[PDB]
């Protein structure tokens, strides 16, 4: 039965990724006075299937200068991390219930930077390596703000347990208590998934596709699935962290509906950023992180350590 | 250990503005020199023109700056008419100015939206390419072709406007400023767009003059110079408009100049619509402009002149001219040599993009790799006229 | 006359500086951009349902070529070669001779449609409205050879499209 | 017999391959702007599943939109070789078709089909965005009638 | 127009709803119709281990009340 | 036609399912529109052939044909001129 | 032009301007695709006398 739980978690997530491709294309199209996929199936509903089928029957050109061991290990690591990021998530009850769930997510997402450091190195070409190094530096630099923002927010939670976030946000959203940290967290999440003006590793008009140039068909498809799973997962984490839904122990379907709707709204906002802004330069986003986000994050961590102590509002640790 | 990355490639790159090989060495992150390698769209246009009659050479100019077709053919027509010592009729001149400003709108839409798309703002491209499609419809309604009209000819224009065209041009123009507003609502004040354009590709006014720059690349640096005002052609002296002038000579100032030029193009188009005069649309001299088909099928002289103009062409008196117009991309000119026959002896085409791209190395000094994409976009470059 | 595009200095008082600080820290112009895209999402798209819906054209549109006839069925082309003389791309190849009935008619009339620039100079030069550019624009081919048109091909194009070619000509000949 | 299963599988794979025709932006000259007009909202090539793609490693069709010069032909053949299979080439415009206005030039290759095999020849100078869209749908119908698995079953 | 994006969003919503509902219902099924007991600390684990021992059926969730002894 | 739609969508054709011996339930294309309706469909005029029929000619095709490229009905070019140089044919009678 | 009042209000607010008066989609405001025949004027030298080509 637990195996069935794992399967009924993984497979719907991959399906949601597949149709997130369609949803993103349609949202971009309608923001651009066009339609997007509306021919292949009703309202493009069979388009993700067409993409998945075409990709797995397309020739996966592997580079002659590629260390194939890591060339295939990188997609495995990426997709395995992208899937395992959902196992502690408290759609009302988690698959895996840990004391340190958000710490587990921080660690697992920090292991995901290897899939770029290994793909760029394995692909050789002597230039995709530079794009991979830029991506890794961006990822590790925004890990700092992710970690510190999570630390400051959880000082109202009292623990690293994600189920406790539901209890913490019973009467009020955590957004009303930490909105500046919410904006910085949301932009950090944007930057970590290489999205929006932070998509420097796959700049369509900067370096064509960067670290993913040599990957084609199948491994490219799995990398794409990993990225979109990470996008939906990060938006789910954001919804649980800042927009906690009311929970009825006798009707958890209500919480699930609430959470899914809020996660979809945040994902649609992620696609909304993509259609509205130009692209940051690499040094420009590094400057943003290091000289704008980091000082405010340090100050707000200070503030959120001081605040529960000076108001006798320290949460329980149980 | 000096291993400055010599990435000497990028033609297939989507931001290469078509076909461009860039030879680049970087001192780490920043550009040390740019070496544009052009000729990937050199089709021998200037040699082919020597084998073409004067009428036969006109369609070659549609395909030089294939974003500003009617402006190129206007420049060529002005040169040939100057050599012929003939004058196009007033209605033809007003039509030429109106469609030159429509063409400037088309070119500026393409330039600004592709610049933004290269930077990473893809959305304004589609909104404005719908307006571009409508102006393509105007082109096709006047000439039968969406892009390469071949409509403006030495002597005037090919045929008159169809009934109801001015009404549709008025309907389009009365709504276009709202689209410029929406384009500015996404770019002008955006802290990311300005971060990618402010103080990027700064060129000194004197250094802009000495490098042969023209148009927005001049007025971006504050130089008060516009061919439509200083050296007016057609009926441009009878139309009122403003010349937007920059102050910092960077990509952002040039972008603002192009947007305000779109607004002033709308302003000119309004007067062209309101002041279109009656009359013929080609010079009433059948030894230069072909007669009406009805006269060709009825009158002996008209038939003879139709035959000769469409087989031999008109003879142009011997001489050479350099005539230039204020094209949407800068000063577009031609040095046209005539030996007295019906074919040009020599036709050198002056394209502003040639001199502008010659200055890419200078303007990219001490800038990152992502800034060169912006600097190419701000020099708006069509390699059909760079390479000819 | 001219105008300055970026010659405004920002005001430096309490209220303006606070306005700019709030714009910096609360991302208000980024919110304006989000609003513009959101407003475009709720606008009817300009897309047409091709091929069930078609882009609008005019009678002057220059598409596929055709050779025309008189109402008697006799060809209009009397092989003057004016179109071949004027053709900017030298896409027109013509051979002629007296026909068995004595008429001045072509025996070869080729248009290299891959040499053609579709300028319409041939139909301007023609004194009898024999060669025209028709309304057809959907004639892509799977091989290069089907785009090297024959006299038979062009006459079949004329017989195929004459019904609408003649209507277009009647619509626009008074401008010519 | 077992030829019905092979026919159904071929139909499935050829529906998936023509429903996701991802082309490569080879914009050489004036034909490039009519192709981004077919990209524009009025025609919206994305509604057919025809996306705006990137590096040839994820492209299924090459669109040669513009004049190919002698200086440029080796690069075009290089990127054609780098396309994974199945791959198709659409020649758009007179210049790419057979040289066009510049057919008799010293520096212009007379038709891209001297360099690459071409599947569809789209005529016009330039072809209208609707003409290019017609060529794209015609290419889609070419893919629909391929019989790769039925060829294999009778080998 | 924009409401034709809704089908893909509905498919996404169903695919995202499935995991949470499945987790809740599997937890109810395998824990005696009640919520899966949470043991973050050794005291809760010891509570569950005592529960398993006294149930007689080696299942912590079979709850013995005052009907068992008193 | 639906004149309350915007220009370019106010007119459309629902193609036939069968034309010239070819099934066209799923496989349609713009070349299937006959020239009489081609003018109205692309808004070159405001009048359909129902109200303003084309002029009848005895040489106009009575059966419109779509693009037959890729079919055995495709056009293949050939020289339409006759041979220029006539060779000398030797006598059939030997000299010896 | 088929958009409901509520959707029109939402998009007017989001864009910050009343976009219903300047719709980018054309409607019955365009000119008829069938027009009356023209009658174009003749040039200045369409004269029967006082028109020798050596003087022009
Ligand atoms: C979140 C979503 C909440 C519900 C949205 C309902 C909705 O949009 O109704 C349309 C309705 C009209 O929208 P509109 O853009 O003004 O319509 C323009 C024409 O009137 C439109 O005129 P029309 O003649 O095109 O109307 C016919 C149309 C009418 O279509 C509808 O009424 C769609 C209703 C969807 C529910 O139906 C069709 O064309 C049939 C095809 C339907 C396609 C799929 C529809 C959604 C399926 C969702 C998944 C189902 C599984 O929406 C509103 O009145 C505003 C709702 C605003 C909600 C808050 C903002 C979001
Ligand atoms: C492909 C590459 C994948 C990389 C990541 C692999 C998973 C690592 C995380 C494992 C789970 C975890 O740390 O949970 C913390 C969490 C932290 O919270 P917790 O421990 O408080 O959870 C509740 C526990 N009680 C009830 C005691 C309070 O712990 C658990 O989820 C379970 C703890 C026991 C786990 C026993 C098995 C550990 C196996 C570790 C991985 C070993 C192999 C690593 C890879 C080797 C590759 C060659
Ligand atoms: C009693 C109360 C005590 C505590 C008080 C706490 C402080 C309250 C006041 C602080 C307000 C500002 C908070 C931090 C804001 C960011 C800081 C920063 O550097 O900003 C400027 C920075 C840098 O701006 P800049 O570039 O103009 O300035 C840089 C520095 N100078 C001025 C010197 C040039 O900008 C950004 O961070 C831009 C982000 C880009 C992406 C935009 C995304 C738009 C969409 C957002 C949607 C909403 C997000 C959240 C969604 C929901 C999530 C749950
Ligand atoms: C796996 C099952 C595979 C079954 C065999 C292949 C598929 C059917 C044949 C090929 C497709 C049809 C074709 O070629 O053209 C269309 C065919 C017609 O093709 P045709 O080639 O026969 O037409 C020839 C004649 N003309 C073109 C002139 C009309 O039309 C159809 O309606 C076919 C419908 C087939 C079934 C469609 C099912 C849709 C999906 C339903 C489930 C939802 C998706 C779930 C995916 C999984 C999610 C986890
Ligand atoms: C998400 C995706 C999840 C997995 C989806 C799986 C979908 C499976 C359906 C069929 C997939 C495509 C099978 C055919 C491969 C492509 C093709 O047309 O090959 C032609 C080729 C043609 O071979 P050939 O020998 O005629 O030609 C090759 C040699 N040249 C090119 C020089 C002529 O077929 C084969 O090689 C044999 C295929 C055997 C049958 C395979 C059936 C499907 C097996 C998987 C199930
Ligand atoms: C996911 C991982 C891979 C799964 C593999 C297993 C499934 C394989 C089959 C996938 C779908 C095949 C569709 C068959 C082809 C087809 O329908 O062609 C369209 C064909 C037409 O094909 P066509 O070739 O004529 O293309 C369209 C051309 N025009 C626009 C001119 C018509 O139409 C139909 O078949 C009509 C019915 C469509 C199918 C029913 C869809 C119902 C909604 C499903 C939504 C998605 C699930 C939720
Ligand atoms: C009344 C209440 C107080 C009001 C605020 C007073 C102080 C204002 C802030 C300090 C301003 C100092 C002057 C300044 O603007 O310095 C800018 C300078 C360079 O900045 P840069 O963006 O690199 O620009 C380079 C040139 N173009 O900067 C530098 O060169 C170095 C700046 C270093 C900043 C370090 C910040 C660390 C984190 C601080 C927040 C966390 C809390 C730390 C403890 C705070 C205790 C008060
Ligand atoms: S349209 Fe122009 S290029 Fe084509 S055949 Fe006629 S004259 Fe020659
Ligand atoms: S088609 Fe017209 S111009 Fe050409 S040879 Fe025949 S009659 Fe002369
Ligand atoms: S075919 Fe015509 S429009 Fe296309 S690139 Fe060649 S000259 Fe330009």
């Amino acid at each position: 039965m637990f195996m069935i739980n794992i399967l009924s978690l993984i497979i719907p997530i991959l399906l949601a990724v597949a149709f997130l491709t369609l949803v993103e294309r349609k949202v971009l199209g309608y923001m651009q006075l066009r339609k997007g996929p509306n021919v292949v199936g009703p309202y493009g509903l069979l388009q993700p299937i067409a993409d998945a089928l075409k990709l797995v029957t397309k020739e996966p050109l592997r580079p002659g200068t590629s260390s194939i061991s890591m060339f295939i290990i990188a997609p495995i690591l990426g997709l395995s991390l992208a899937l395992t990021m959902w196992v502690p998530l408290p759609m009302p009850y988690p698959l895996i219930n840990m004391n340190l769930g958000v710490l587990f997510m921080l660690a697992m997402s920090s292991l995901a930077v290897y899939s770029i450091l290994w793909s760029g190195w394995a692909s050789n070409s002597k230039y995709a390596l530079i794009g991979a190094l830029r991506a890794v530096a961006q990822t590790i630099s925004y890990e700092v703000t992710l970690a510190i923002i999570l630390l400051s927010v959880l000082l109202m939670n009292g623990s690293y347990t994600l189920s406790t976030l539901i209890t913490t946000q019973e009467h009020i959203w955590m957004i009303f208590t930490s909105w500046p940290l919410a904006m910085m967290w949301f932009i950090s999440t944007l930057a970590e998934t290489n999205r929006a003006p932070f998509d420097l590793t796959e700049g369509e008009s900067e370096l064509v596709s960067g670290f993913n140039v040599e990957y084609a068909a199948g491994p490219f498809a799995m990398f794409f699935m990993a990225e979109y799973a990470n996008i939906i997962m990060m938006n789910a984490f954001t919804a649980i962290l800042f927009l906690g839904a009311s929970h009825d122990p006798h009707t958890p379907e209500l919480y699930t509906i609430n959470f899914v709707l809020k996660t979809l709204a945040l994902t649609i906002t992620f696609l909304w950023i993509r259609a509205s802004y130009p692209r940051f330069r690499y040094d420009q986003l590094m400057h943003l992180l290091w000289k704008s986000f980091l000082p405010l994050t340090l100050a707000l961590c200070m503030w959120h350590i001081s605040l529960p102590i000076m108001t006798a509002s320290i949460p329980p640790q149980s | 250990l000096v291993s400055n990355l010599t990435l000497n490639f990028g033609p297939q790159h989507p931001a290469a503005h078509g076909v461009l090989r860039l030879v680049m060495e970087l001192s780490g992150e920043m550009v040390r020199k740019c070496d544009p390698h052009i000729g990937l769209l050199h089709r021998g246009t200037e040699k082919l023109i020597e084998y073409k009659t004067y009428l036969q050479a006109l369609p070659y100019f549609d395909r030089l700056d294939y974003v500003s077709m009617m402006c190129n053919e206007q420049a060529y027509s002005l040169a040939v008419e100057k050599l012929l010592n003939i004058q196009p009729p007033p209605r033809a001149q007003w039509i030429r100015v109106l469609f030159g400003e429509i063409t400037r709108l088309l070119n500026h839409i393409m330039a600004v939206t592709t610049h933004a798309l290269d930077i990473g703002a893809m959305t304004p491209f589609f909104w404005m390419f719908e307006e571009r499609e409508k102006m393509f419809e105007f082109y096709e309604r006047v000439s039968g072709a969406r892009m390469h009209a071949a409509y403006i000819r030495p002597g005037g224009v090919h045929q008159d406007l169809p009934l109801g065209l001015l009404d549709d041009i008025y309907e389009f123009s009365k709504n276009f400023s709202f689209r410029i507003d929406e384009l500015e609502e996404m770019l002008t004040n955006n802290r990311i767009w300005r971060n990618r354009t402010v103080d990027i590709g700064v060129v000194t006014a004197e250094d802009a003059l000495n490098y042969g720059f023209s148009g927005v690349m001049l007025r971006g640096s504050g130089i008060q110079w516009d061919l439509r005002k200083t050296q007016p052609y057609d009926v441009y002296d009878q139309v009122e408009f403003d010349v937007p002038i920059g102050s910092r000579g960077d990509c952002y100032d040039r972008y603002l100049c192009r947007v305000e030029e779109m607004r002033q193009s709308l302003r000119i188009i309004s007067q062209c619509l309101n002041k279109m005069p009656p009359g013929e649309i080609k010079v009433d001299d059948a030894k230069v402009s072909p007669p009406k088909r009805a006269e060709m099928k009825t009158s002996m002289e008209s038939l003879i002149h139709h035959f000769k103009l469409y087989t031999e062409g008109y003879q142009v008196p011997p001489g050479a001219t350099y005539t230039a117009i204020e094209a949407p991309k800068g000063e577009f000119g031609v040095y046209l040599v005539s030996d007295g026959s019906s074919r040009p002896y020599r036709c050198k085409i002056k394209a502003p993009g040639f001199a502008h791209l010659a200055g890419l190395d200078k303007m990219s000094k001490g800038h990152m790799l992502a800034d060169v994409v912006a600097i190419i976009g701000t020099q708006d470059i069509v390699f059909g006229e760079v390479d000819r | 006359t001219y105008k300055f595009v970026n010659m405004r200095e920002p005001s430096m008082d309490m209220k303006s500086v606070t306005d700019r600080a709030a714009q910096t820290l609360l991302w208000t112009e980024l919110v304006r951009g989000l609003g513009m895209t959101l407003s475009y999402l709720f606008r009817e798209p300009a897309t047409i349902n091709y091929p069930f819906e078609k882009g609008p054209l005019s009678p002057r549109f220059r598409g596929e070529h055709a050779l025309r006839r008189y109402p008697s069925g006799e060809e209009r082309c009397i092989a003057c070669k004016l179109c071949e003389a004027v053709c900017p791309a030298q896409a027109i190849t013509i051979e002629a001779e007296p026909r068995a009935d004595g008429s001045r008619r072509t025996t070869r009339y080729d248009i290299d449609m891959t040499k053609c620039i579709y300028c319409g100079f041939c139909q301007e030069a023609c004194p009898v409205d024999a060669i025209v550019e028709g309304p057809n624009f959907e004639f892509s081919t799977e091989t290069h050879e089907e785009l090297l048109y024959n006299k038979e091909k062009l006459l079949n194009n004329g017989d195929k499209w004459e019904a609408e070619i003649a209507a277009n000509i009647q619509a626009d000949y008074l401008y010519r | 017999r077992g030829e019905y299963v092979v026919a159904k599988l071929d139909d499935l794979v050829n529906w998936a391959r023509r429903s996701s025709l991802w082309p490569m932006t080879f914009g050489l000259a004036c034909c490039a702007v009519e192709m981004m007009h077919m990209a524009a909202p009025r025609y919206d090539m994305d509604r057919f599943g025809v996306v705006f793609r990137a590096s040839p490693r994820q492209s299924d069709v090459m669109i040669v939109a513009g004049t190919l010069t002698n200086k440029m032909a080796p690069a075009l053949r290089k990127v054609y070789d780098q396309m994974p299979e199945p791959r198709y080439v659409v020649s758009m415009g007179s210049c790419a078709n057979g040289g066009g206005y510049y057919h008799y030039s010293y520096s212009v290759v007379r038709g891209c089909d001297r360099i690459v095999p071409v599947d569809i020849y789209v005529p016009g100078c330039p072809p209208t965005a609707e003409a290019l869209l017609y060529g794209i749908l015609q290419l889609q119908r070419k893919i629909k009638r391929e019989k790769r698995l039925r060829i294999w079953y009778r080998r | 127009m924009w409401f034709e994006i809704l089908p893909g969003i509905a498919v996404m919503a169903a695919c995202l709803f499935i995991p949470g509902m499945a987790t809740a219902h599997i937890h109810k099924f395998t824990n005696g119709g009640k919520e899966k007991r949470v043991a973050h600390f050794s005291y809760q684990w010891n509570l569950m281990e005592r529960d398993r021992c006294i149930s007689g059926v080696n299942r912590y969730h079979v709850t013995k009340g005052l009907e068992n002894i008193d | 036609e639906d004149n309350k739609q915007f220009f370019g969508r106010h007119r459309w054709v629902i193609y036939t399912t069968e034309m010239n011996g070819r099934d066209t339930f799923w496989d349609v294309d713009g070349s299937m529109v006959p020239p009489e309706w081609h003018r109205w469909l692309h808004c070159m005029t405001d009048d359909p052939p129902t109200t303003k029929p084309p002029t009848a000619r005895k040489y106009i095709w009575t059966n419109h044909k779509f693009n037959v490229s890729g079919t055995p009905q495709q056009y293949v070019p050939y020289s339409t001129t006759r041979k220029k140089i006539q060779e000398w044919v030797p006598p059939s009678t030997p000299y010896k | 032009a088929s958009a409901t009042r509520v959707i029109q209000l939402l998009r007017n607010w989001a864009s910050g301007r009343d976009l219903q008066a300047k719709l980018q989609l054309r409607y019955q405001e365009i000119s008829k695709r069938t027009q009356p025949p023209p009658k174009l004027p003749v040039g200045p030298s369409h004269k029967l006398s006082n028109n020798y080509y050596c003087t022009r």
